[PDB]
DNA sequence: CCGAGCAGCATACATTACTTGTGAGCGGATAAC
DNA sequence: GTTATCCGCTCACAATGCCACACGCGCTGCTCGG
RNA sequence: ACUGCUCUUUAACAAUUUAUCAGAUCUGUGUGGGUGGCGUGUGGC
């Protein structure tokens, strides 16, 4: 069968992504406003978040919801959370760069149970439910079977909100460029995690990511053979926002390589 | 029924008859074993038990025994041998009077 | 005033009720109708009146265990243990039992009260899971449970009727797997 | 009302059973400051 | 007394290779079933 | 027995700010696909 809450979540994400695509072909209807560093937030964010909240409350009028905009909407219950990003890579949707996704995951007792990301431009639908795995449009996902830091591709993100680490970050990337083959940068954390779980990139890492920008992808890469961690091998990545993810070999190699280049503030 | 049937059917001692030859049949019926429940096993047998004891004369054959991992454990009971009332191996003997 | 604190004994797979009967019989033997006052084996009932299993089913709060209201004396210790088929006690170190605390006592008591008041159909359906239909009028359909109900117990279910999805009130008996 | 599956059961107990030969960790007795 | 020392106590852990043959392989009263 | 006494002539609209001159392909079903695990015992060498 199909996990129930997963079905509700994927239906909601489908509707949100259809609205996204609708707003895409109209470079007039987008009416954004700047909120952070070198990025806007659009009315489309509000519209999609509204659609998602409504579709969720239709079949779940009591579940807690979490979103970058609405913070934490505490439903009458507080054990079932829905971490939502109606857009990952709003910067790209501003410039209409066709690479973004909607992201929806469900936490039970603090543990992520189901998760979906949806790229409406390529109509890709990364689903993943705990104990059953991750699927791409009906194909299983095993992540890149690479066994070392050679020939690999490394997805990353530059900290446009915390540019202080940049220098350090730069060194890190520099060190990594000594061994790895090439990097990837799409400005979309969720899709980076998906591609990792998709075996399209053989490893991902980012300094200072938002909690609701990986809580869906992390279950994908988990149930797709990959593992996630902070930059020191611990599990505090959910608070620090410092993520590394990929198949165990490449993650171990990256951590061994970065143990020195890193800074004590991050560890 | 379960106990008696599992005994008569699947026993460490009971086994299909070595029925390929009259002599084989007989010697397999009147065969004396030292293994089985309440009896030692071939692993912990010890070089001491297998050897014939000078009292084996007439009560248990000393020449017929399977060669290999169980020598002296399996034994063939002597021709004239016969179990006692209590269960020992009594052998006939000719009574000699004075002369 | 030493109250008979409750205790628990580990029974076998499915002999709990029979063990309790035999324990009451051993009580009547040793006349310890005071020390072994109460002995209880809780249960539950799931009532799905259609689809194979018919009209009821009996569950247990926790199998393999039986609850008593004994006291602490070595004689009563053996009298509990000297019954047909029980393992040892379940508590502190063996030969020195420990009582299930009064908080847990009243907790399990409230659970027993709730299960005794309302015989309630369990094996429910969760909002957002696909499911077939065994209804006459709607045979061999399949839809998603758009909203679940318990007292009304009629499974608001969306399904493709005249194209677009429509909500229906197909009752429990007309609901297939999950 | 009994036939056909099931879930966790040393059958509840005293089951049980002489040496096997060797190393190795361990707990109660022991010499010394 | 204590601190290190030592000696008997108990438990883990090994037992040639093959071949062939034979035999067997839960159950059971609770549970699903009409 | 004892509220009720015309209200006046069928819907009252969405699409909406650069940029345009409208601007290669409808073939299959050639071909394969369609006893054993363990335990124990017994013997042999
Ligand atoms: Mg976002």
């Amino acid at each position: 069968a199909m996990h129930p809450m997963l079905n509700i979540a994927v239906r909601a994400a489908r509707k949100a992504g259809n609205l996204i695509a609708k707003n895409y072909e109209t470079p007039d209807a987008v009416e954004a406003s700047q909120k952070g560093s070198n990025d806007f937030v659009t009315n489309v964010d509000k519209a999609a978040e509204a659609v998602i909240i409504d579709t969720i409350r239709k079949s779940y009028p009591q579940h807690t919801i979490i979103t970058e905009e609405s913070g934490e909407l505490e439903g009458t219950d507080q054990d079932v959370q829905w971490v939502i990003d109606p857009l990952d890579g709003t910067t790209n949707f501003i410039k209409r760069l066709p690479h973004f996704a909607v992201s929806i995951a469900v936490r039970i007792k603090g543990r992520t149970e189901v998760a979906v990301v949806y790229d409406p431009m390529r109509n890709e639908l990364f689903t993943a439910t705990r104990g059953q795995g991750a699927q791409l449009n009906g194909y299983r996902l095993r992540g890149s079977t690479a066994r070392d830091l050679d020939g690999t591709i490394l997805a990353t993100g530059f900290p446009f909100k915390a540019k202080q680490y940049a220098t350090t970050y730069i060194n890190i990337v520099g060190k990594l460029f000594n061994e790895c083959a090439d990097f990837r940068r799409t400005g979309s954390a969720a899709l980076d995690l998906a591609y990792v779980a998709a075996g399209r990139v053989d490893g991902f890492f980012e300094i200072g990511l938002r909690p609701w920008d990986f809580a869906a992808g992390e279950l994908l890469v988990r149930e797709a053979g990959g593992i996630v961690s902070d930059f020191t091998g611990g599990h505090n990545y959910m608070l620090t926002g410092n993520i590394v993810a990929g198949n165990p070999r490449v993650v171990k190699a990256m951590l061994a390589n970065m143990r020195d280049e890193l800074s004590d503030a991050l560890k | 029924s379960a106990a008696v049937k599992e005994f008569f059917g699947s026993s460490q001692l009971s086994q299909f008859m070595d029925q390929n030859n009259p002599l084989s049949e007989i010697t397999h019926k009147r065969r004396i074993s030292a293994l089985g429940p309440g009896g030692l096993t071939r692993e912990r047998a010890g070089f001491e038990v297998r050897d014939v004891h000078p009292t084996h004369y007439g009560r248990v054959c000393p020449i017929e025994t399977p060669e290999g991992p169980n020598i002296g454990l399996i034994n063939s009971l002597s021709v004239y041998a016969q179990t006692n009332e209590y269960g020992f191996l009594e052998t006939p003997y000719r009574k000699v009077t004075d002369g | 005033a030493p109250k008979k604190r409750w205790y628990v004994v580990q029974a076998f797979s499915g002999f709990e009720g029979r063990v309790a009967t035999s324990l009451r019989e051993h009580i009547k033997l040793h006349n310890m109708e005071d020390l072994f006052g109460e002995v209880m084996v809780p249960t539950e009932e799931v009532v799905e009146i259609r689809g194979g299993q018919r009209r009821k089913s009996e569950r247990k709060f926790f199998p393999g265990y039986v609850l008593v209201q004994m006291v602490m004396n070595d004689a009563s210790w053996h009298l509990v243990r000297s019954v047909p088929r029980v393992m040892g006690f379940i508590g502190g170190t063996s030969d020195r039992p420990a009582p299930i605390s009064d908080k847990e006592v009243d907790a399990i008591m409230n659970r027993l009260q709730q299960v005794g008041d309302k015989p309630r159909p369990k094996t429910l359906f969760e909002p957002g899971e696909m499911v077939r239909v065994n209804d006459g009028p709607f045979a061999d359909f399949n839809g998603v449970v758009e909203e679940v109900d318990y007292e009304k117990s009629r499974l608001k279910v969306s399904v493709s009727i005249f194209g677009r999805a429509t909500p229906v009130e197909l009752d429990f008996s007309q609901v297939e797997k999950a």
